[PDB]
């Protein structure tokens, strides 16, 4: 009932049945974390039609969770800048 | 048979309102039965805060290494706007239908102190708890 593993780079998990979207979402995510010294354990993020989640999995084992629930479908771009934002603060 | 804890935190924001859940789940496993306690506190701007407290417990089942079933025997629902003093609660529709069903827990990761899962809340969420 969950979509399957669609994009696996380095410290990033994304589940989505849409392909562009994971690779792009995943790309652009580790793109901006690294540009701010931020460098995960693991990060796994869940694309569904209404709600996204994710988790962040920090160097020292200690979880970052979240989701956020959204009647429009968002490009990569905006959930990216999200997802930093939440681990960033 | 050994009892092992589950715990996790996650906070729920909706792109489209001010509806905000902060929600700490603790789950016990002993054999293929589970207990599980769910602490949720609900903000908007349009009304005052508000908490809810889940205690559930029922069948665990394991499918394949990496697929798992919770069957409720029974949940119970406490509400209030003081965490001191919660009161019983008659159970909405998204948690009666949760007893005597199988819900959908499938295991992406496991490690031996933590665990990651896609699992049935909001329909689909992903979420790592730490094993104790
Ligand atoms: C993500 C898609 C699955 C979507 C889907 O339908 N899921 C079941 C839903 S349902 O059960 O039907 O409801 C899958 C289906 C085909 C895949 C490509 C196959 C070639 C190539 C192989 C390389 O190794 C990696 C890159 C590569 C382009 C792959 C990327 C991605 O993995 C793709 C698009
Ligand atoms: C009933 C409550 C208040 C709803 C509300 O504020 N009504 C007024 C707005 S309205 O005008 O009437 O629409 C809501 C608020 C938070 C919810 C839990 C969130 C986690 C989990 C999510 C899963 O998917 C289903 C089970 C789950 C435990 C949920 C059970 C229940 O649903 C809870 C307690």
């Amino acid at each position: 009932d969950y979509p399957s593993l669609s994009f696996q780079q380095d410290y990033v998990y994304i589940f989505s049945s849409d392909f562009q979207l994971s690779e792009e979402l995943g790309v652009a995510l580790i793109n901006a974390l690294s540009a701010k010294e931020i460098v995960p354990e693991r990060l796994y993020v869940m694309l569904n039609d209404k709600t996204i989640s994710f988790s962040f999995i920090s160097k020292n084992k200690k979880s970052k969770n979240r989701v956020l629930s959204t009647e429009k479908k968002l490009n990569y771009k905006h959930i990216s800048e999200y997802i930093v934002n939440e681990i960033e603060y | 048979d050994p009892v092992h804890f589950y715990e996790t935190s996650y906070k729920y924001q909706a792109a489209d309102s001010t509806y905000m859940h902060d929600v700490a789940i603790n789950v016990s496993i002993k054999g293929n039965h589970f207990t599980s306690d769910i602490i949720i506190r609900e903000l908007v701007k349009s009304e005052n805060k508000n908490y809810y407290n889940v205690i559930g417990h029922g069948d665990i089942i394991q499918k394949n290494t990496h697929q798992y079933y919770l069957n409720f025997d029974n949940i119970d629902v406490y509400t209030g706007t003081n965490k001191a003093n919660m009161k019983p609660y008659k159970e909405p529709t998204s948690i009666s239908s949760l007893i005597n069903k199988s819900n959908n827990i499938r295991v992406v990761y496991l490690s031996e102190e933590y665990v990651v899962v896609e699992f049935f809340f909001y329909d689909g969420q992903i979420i790592t708890l730490h094993r104790y």
